[PDB]
């Protein structure tokens, strides 16, 4: 019939490296990270005991709720929803997308997900309702646990009357929000979505029951217990955050005179079938989501030189991304780089896809390739370039194209394919 | 005497005054909580949690979606005296 | 071959009206109801006191988790799991469709979503860690929370290794997993999608929680508790259940020698965008996701017959969906038939748009309509056809076609489009 292109004109970053597209971009590069050492009697008895989180207050790069929200929301709703508003005004405001007519409005929609809903504020609520009764229950606990009340409050402030799709996916969230985002713009939909993930379900009950699971690093220095690629890696390291992306169609940005980043030219999806936890040890899976988002793209694997990888320091996870890396891209895996951003913001869960895609974005933007931390040295099987310790500047003899890898529990697998102009 | 209303009254203004999401200088007794105040019904659950402290006693659901305004709260609460 | 066509050819449902599609479909038609009395000591508290309740047994059209998981699954999965594993054998089963060849594991995905997590493993859980510490949290804790679990074991169990999707809207759920499985077909990415819906969070919490947002009726009278239209609706019902479509591309179906349920056209969505609670009483919302459902089918309003309606016995809601229909379909409303099964089933969240997808498809089947339940008065407002009481005969000449509407809190709304072959 037709084919629509769609490109990215606003990112909004609520991270571990702090808040704000520049700044997190320059701290990332940089080389910093976010993870710290977990504080607190109740986290005691958990083997786990390092995190990541959004650095809060009113310095800059800091996040405060207030400057996002009044003071009856706080009260009224969970720190995912908050940070997702936070993101989303920080992404439309670097946009400079406000519809105002109606014809715009139904033009823009929402698909911001959420990982999980936090456990804690069902805790809360089940043992108030046994201690205290059904009249001390607040009303806005159904509310609190929904995992579209972000995409509803930013499509009500913004007045976004086109496509709404909030999804939950877990791991997978902010990928599939960007993919789908991309395929509702791609097929005349929407002109514009605002797409992202959140999570921020750190808690004590969570880290325990990721901990029980196998799941996450017991290395006890947050210096070095994610660690991508490494022969040491022993699990992931639980973060929280938000990223939104401003997705828009190509004519309809340019004519708006907006400053694009970086076009979305395809996304895949999988399933590896295998089992639940386990990873395909081959990387079938991988290898197929990333083929089926390269023939969306309509691209070959040679034009590939970047690949931000969702390698979360777990020694089956990244042998297998690897093996799908150097059997889809043969000889020419040799020639891109692989880099995990997983060391500097921990795993964002629901929000990992969607803060992983703006970091492959702005990689093409500024032609610059964000280090994987931590990598001091190599084991034979991971012979490729993962962009260990430091930035590599990205250079190719043609256009810059990166995928970005998000893979899930159950085996569910999402790429996206992201270019340079 | 258990009550008066003038004074049950000051107790209704005094707990919406409280009330974050009311603004206190469009808050008559007579206004409608929804259509001049600007809330919703969550909102007004909480409202009447509010008051269910404030008088310490129970108000069944079936009775609190009908006290759409100051007033009408007042009259219920009110129903226990004269 | 951009945009191919797509049709159902398979139909898994585990409802409060029993289980398998013929009889539950026989049952629907035949006026019958899963609303029930709560029976608990833990529920005197709460002012909701019904709900529907898929029947447990072994007896013709109740449901056995033995015949479709081991007894250790059972241990280890949640309820909604459960059910949406059984839903999808049935579906499968139904359309003769189990691929063994790596050609079709490949071109079948999933997307099988839960609209929501159940309460009652969060807190008790939440207890167990409290009191009795650490090890005594079962690793399956974080697997069992997680809301693609379902499609997690769907896809291993029949071997599907194609797009993944779990998808949480709360109650648009089902719709965004059909339309979205639709899309993936058109656009290329599969030729079979097996899509619905499953949820199970009958407890006293969840009741609670619904219960204090002013949500559920109060009505005493199983009977008379869920009445879409009537004068003294009150809320919704709460109930539990799952349903599955297999979705297919069209030459595929034909060259397997499937058997054809209905097609579908189309998919839209919207959100209001006004207030997160309440529907705009206009239903402008409405009216514009149901318009573009039907542009993307390439189809004029008067070429309807049948819609399957949201209304879940509340006053603001069944309200706006009728001025919505009302303001869409012109004089032409009159021509049609819209009917709310949600009298039979009760309201079944994240699955209420998957089993009413299944509905609106056998509807195209026969040319067979159920009714609205409990309608014996009617205000002067609501003055379509609402299939009062009794089913309903529509032989049209002309292509049989439906819409199925769904709307969720926060204000979004998704519409599919279904036809007769
Ligand atoms: C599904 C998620 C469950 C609800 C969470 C509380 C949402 C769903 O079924 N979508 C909406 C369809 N129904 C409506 O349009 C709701 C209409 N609203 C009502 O009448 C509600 O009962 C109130 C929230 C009480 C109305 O609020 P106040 O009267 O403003």
């Amino acid at each position: 019939r037709l084919h629509r292109r769609v490109v990215i004109t606003g990112i909004g970053l609520v991270t571990p490296l702090g808040v704000g597209t520049h700044l997190v971009w320059d701290r990332l590069i940089g080389g910093e990270s976010g993870i710290v050492s977990l504080v607190g009697e109740e986290y005691k008895s958990i083997p786990c005991s390092v995190a990541a989180y959004v650095p809060r207050g009113s310095d800059e790069g800091q996040f405060n709720e207030q400057n996002f929200v009044s003071k009856s929301d706080i009260k009224s709703m969970s720190s995912p929803t908050i940070m997702a508003i936070g993101a989303a005004e920080l992404a439309m405001k670097d946009s400079g997308w406000h519809p105002q007519s109606e014809a715009d409005q139904v033009a823009t929609g929402v698909a911001i997900g959420m990982g999980m809903i936090p456990l804690e504020v069902v805790s809360e609520t089940a043992l108030n309702f046994q201690t205290k009764g059904y009249n001390k229950v607040s009303p806005f606990f159904v509310p609190k646990i929904l995992v579209n009340m972000a995409a509803g409050q930013v499509s009500i402030r913004y007045k976004l009357k086109g496509p709404n799709h909030a999804v939950s996916t877990a791991c997978t969230t902010g990928a599939h929000a960007v993919g789908d985002s991309f395929r509702f713009i791609a097929h005349g939909d929407a002109d514009v979505m605002v797409a992202g993930g959140t999570d921020s379900c750190i808690s004590p009950l969570s880290l325990a029951g990721f901990s029980r699971a196998r799941a996450l690093s017991t290395n006890s220095d947050p210096k070095l217990a994610c660690r991508p690629f490494h022969p040491k890696r022993d699990g992931f390291v639980m973060g929280e955050g938000a990223a939104v992306l401003v997705l828009e169609e190509y004519e309809h940005a340019v004519q708006r005179r907006a400053r694009i980043y970086a076009e979305v030219l395809g996304y895949g999806l999988s399933g590896d079938a295998g089992h639940i936890t386990a990873p395909d040890p081959e990387g079938e899976g991988a290898l197929r989501c990333m083929a089926a988002a390269l023939k969306d793209a309509g691209v070959q694997p040679e034009e590939i030189s970047y690949i931000n990888a969702h390698a979360t320091s777990t020694p089956l996870g990244d042998a297998a991304e690897n093996k799908a890396i150097k059997h889809l891209f043969k000889d020419h895996a040799y020639a891109l780089a692989v880099s995990s951003t997983k060391g500097a913001t921990g795993h964002l869960l629901g929000a990992a896809g969607a803060v992983e895609a703006a970091f492959t974005t702005l990689a093409c933007y500024y032609q610059k390739l964000p280090p994987t931390l931590n990598l001091d040295c190599s084991e034979p099987e991971f012979d490729l370039n993962y962009v260990p310790l430091k930035a590599q500047e990205w250079k190719t003899e043609k256009r810059f194209i990166g995928l970005t890898n998000s893979f899930g529990f159950g085996g569910t697998n999402a790429t996206l394919c992201i270019a340079g102009l | 005497p258990p009550l008066t209303l003038e004074g049950i009254q000051d107790r209704v203004l005094y707990v919406l005054k409280l009330y974050d999401k009311i603004d206190p200088e469009k808050l008559s007794v007579n206004s409608h909580f929804m259509k001049d105040l600007g809330l919703d019904s969550l909102d007004q659950v909480e409202i009447i949690m509010a008051m269910e402290d404030e008088f310490g006693f129970e108000i069944p659901d079936i009775d609190a979606e009908k006290l759409m305004c100051p007033q009408e709260i007042v009259d219920y609460i009110a129903d226990k005296k004269d």
